[PDB]
RNA sequence: ACGGGGAAUCAGGGUUCGAUUCCGGAGAGGGAGCCUGAGAAACGGCUACCACAUCCAAGGAAGGCAGCAGGCGCGCAAAUUACCCACUCCCGACCCGGGGAGGUAGUGACGAAAAAUAACAAUACAGGACUCUUUCGAGGCCCUGUAAUUGGAAUGAGUCCACUUUAAAUCCUUUAACGAGGAUCCAUUGGAGGGCAAGUCUGGUGCCAGCAGCCGCGGUAAUUCCAGCUCCAAUAGCGUAUAUUAAAGUUGCUGCAGUUAAAAAGCUCGUAGUUGGAUCU
């Protein structure tokens, strides 16, 4: 007996194919275009989107007026509206099955960031992140997979003590000012 | 049958010594040179010879 | 059992009680008292747990033993002691 | 930032009674006894054998 | 055909469990004589002493010679023959050497060429054939 | 074969697992019998017998780790003879004492979550698209790479003041100082005939050695062995053996078959079982 908890999940499932050649073209296009680490980061997403799926369609065999559907189908195209997948305007349990993959990741902070001209490219926001340059609402992030909630987009800026914004020089420029 | 030539063959080869070269990108610049191999600037295969 | 319990683990407490998982592997079991094991609120979860007038077990202890708590008109120094509905 | 708990008593003396005795032993109120577990069970398990006053007399 | 009555599922269970007999891997895994003629006895791995180097020609149309080794199980004392994988890897074994022993790929199957060998090598005296072979640890001394 | 709550798989139906921290049961080497007590047929109580085993001056005396560590043995198969009652609780005559319950560190690629191994600019091309010049060409508009071409900018990983954490610590978090150019602060595991993504490249061997889950490769020009180079799959992970689920509409209730591929009893009677025609406001 200990005061412990054994709660954890796997967030992926790996495809059932392995060597599916339209299926590799088809996940590096989006590897590239959106500047992911590895495969395994796809199938995070493509997991998500997959159990959004689910819960939808079992919520649309429900009675049109069903407490349970009225509730939970409210619940859940409010979460998809709050981060910025789905419309204002599209409020219907019909329109999530139209939902695509790369709806999901344009809401990252790494393509954030590179869309709102802080970062040079794809790969550049990446770093930036990870490296400890940027700040959303006077927290320091540096998790790229970060949701950026649509109510956070405008507050998404360089970190207060980083060289690229009111902070010191890093250790680079400080060493070769004293070299001369 | 008669347990006398084993090894022959991996011991007869000639010994190669592998080539230093310049070493591989890994994880998020890897997967990068792929894409732009592949998909950015380009019947055949990645390695088909002559 | 060759004779009654004296311990409660905390999953197997009244659920009403709130109580979280990652504190402790137990729980105060109550006190014979006039109410029921899984009807009651002993004074420990009540000090402690909904007033926050202790942060431990040790300072609901000081806080009994200084006389200060009466359960219908009566000095009651237990810390499991089963306080009940219309109480 | 950082986020920590406070308390502030009317008196030392409330203070003295009412707070955990290793959170004074941090403003040098306090001092604890310089054995071991290991010491005192072996001492206590060396007394069962010894029966009347010369259980005193035992190491 | 068959009953298809509302009061049946006696009929029903008692026809799937006579049925269910005549499957082969039905009736190996839930009689009980292949787990006792199974020299591992239900293990994926076991251990033994190797007693004679042997080598088994193999069988049509491929012409060469297998080799084996012949190992005595220590937890039961039963003897099979085990396959030694790469190439010169029978110049790593030697007699009344402990080895460790696993399937062979096929589930008691006999696997290729090789005829009725159910397992091969995968370890001498502690040290895996895989380090042997790639020159990453040699014999202990 | 301890039983449930439950776990894996899963179109729907289903199949398999549940010694294991929660609930109930049982036991303390194997049987049996008791004393005390509200409660025990108690074993960190006693009395015998059976099996082991300890000290001895040989008269005698003392035993029970399926408690926490630890050792032997058995094996394919599993961690420290560590610190503390500070937390959660329990016990007592008790606000004060005790608790290998419990907590904290150590070992720990069981398994699960996040996430480094580089980024940018200027050059000149293999160059590429895109605009104009029919064409030569101009390209400062946008792009990829040998870049053993230049260039400073940014950062941990580490070393390490201090604070913070804590019963006392360690770790994480926070912060001074040092800390990155290219054989380095160097990513691995399996493959390249098909299934199944990716070389009839070059060298060696010559039905030998070996590969190969299956089909198959190897007999002097081997797309398959042994290596070099190159290529591709996942990636801080990836192979192998075994049990099991799906695939299996190859156990078929949903949902299979029985003329010739496996298969309707030689034929009829007949009890249990299964099934049973209209018809009533
Ligand atoms: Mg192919």
């Amino acid at each position: 007996p200990v005061a412990r908890s054994w709660v954890c999940r796997k967030t992926y499932v790996t495809p059932r194919r392995p060597f599916e050649k339209s299926r590799l073209d088809q996940e590096l296009k989006l590897i590239g275009e959106y500047g992911l680490r590895n495969k395994r980061e796809v199938w995070r997403v493509k997991f998500t989107l997959a159990k959004i799926r689910k819960a939808a369609r079992e919520l649309l065999t429900l009675d049109e007026k069903d407490p349970r559907r009225l509730f939970e189908g409210n619940a859940l195209l409010r979460r998809l509206v709050r981060i910025g997948v789905l419309d204002e305007g599209k409020m219907k349990l019909d329109y999530i099955l139209g939902l695509k993959i790369e709806d999901f990741l344009e809401r990252r902070l790494q393509t954030q960031v590179f869309k709102l001209g802080l970062a040079k490219s794809i790969h550049h926001a990446r770093v930036l992140i990870r490296q400890r340059h940027i700040r959303v609402r006077k927290q320091v992030v540096n998790i790229p997979s970060f949701i950026v909630r649509l109510d956070s987009q405008k507050h998404i800026d360089f970190s207060l003590r980083s060289p690229y914004g009111g902070g010191r020089p890093g250790r680079v420029k400080r060493k070769n000012a004293k070299k001369g | 049958g008669s347990l006398a030539r084993a090894g022959k063959v991996r011991g007869q080869t000639p010994k190669v010594a592998k080539q230093e070269k310049k070493k591989k990108k890994t994880g998020r610049a890897k997967r990068r040179m792929q894409y732009n191999r592949r998909f950015v600037n380009v019947k055949k295969g990645p390695n088909a010879n002559s | 059992a060759r004779g009654p319990k004296k311990h409660l683990k905390r999953v197997a407490a009244p659920k009403h009680w709130m109580l979280d998982k990652l504190t402790g592997v137990f729980a105060p079991r109550p006190s014979t008292g006039p109410h029921k094991l899984r009807e009651c609120l002993p004074l420990i979860i009540f000090l402690r747990n909904r007033l926050k007038y202790a942060l431990t077990g040790d300072e609901v202890k000081k806080i009994c033993m200084q006389r200060f708590i009466k359960i219908d008109g009566k000095v009651r120094t237990d810390i499991t002691y089963p306080a009940g509905f219309m109480d | 930032k950082t986020t920590g708990f406070g308390m502030i008593y009317d008196s030392l003396d409330y203070a003295k009674k009412n707070e955990p005795k290793h959170r004074l032993a941090r403003h040098g109120l306090y001092e604890k006894k310089k054995t071991s577990r290991k010491q005192r069970k072996e001492r206590k398990n060396r007394m069962k054998k010894v029966r009347g006053t010369a259980k005193a007399n035992v190491g | 055909g068959k009953c298809r009555g509302l009061r049946t599922a006696r009929k029903l269970r008692s026809h799937r469990r006579d049925q269910k007999w005549h499957d082969k891997q039905y009736k190996k895994a839930h009689l009980g004589t292949a787990l006792k003629a199974n020299p591992f006895g239900g293990a994926s791995h076991a251990k033994g002493i190797v007693l004679e180097k042997v080598g088994v020609e193999a069988k049509q149309p491929n012409s060469a010679i297998r080799k084996c080794v012949r190992v005595q199980l220590i937890k039961n004392g039963k003897k099979i023959t085990a396959f030694v994988p790469n190439d010169g890897c029978l110049n790593f074994i030697e007699e009344n050497d402990e080895v460790l022993v696993a399937g062979f790929g096929r589930k008691g199957h006999a696997v290729g060429d090789i005829p009725g060998v159910r397992f091969k090598v995968v370890k001498v005296a502690n040290v895996s054939l895989l380090a042997l072979y790639k020159g990453k640890k040699e014999r202990p001394r």
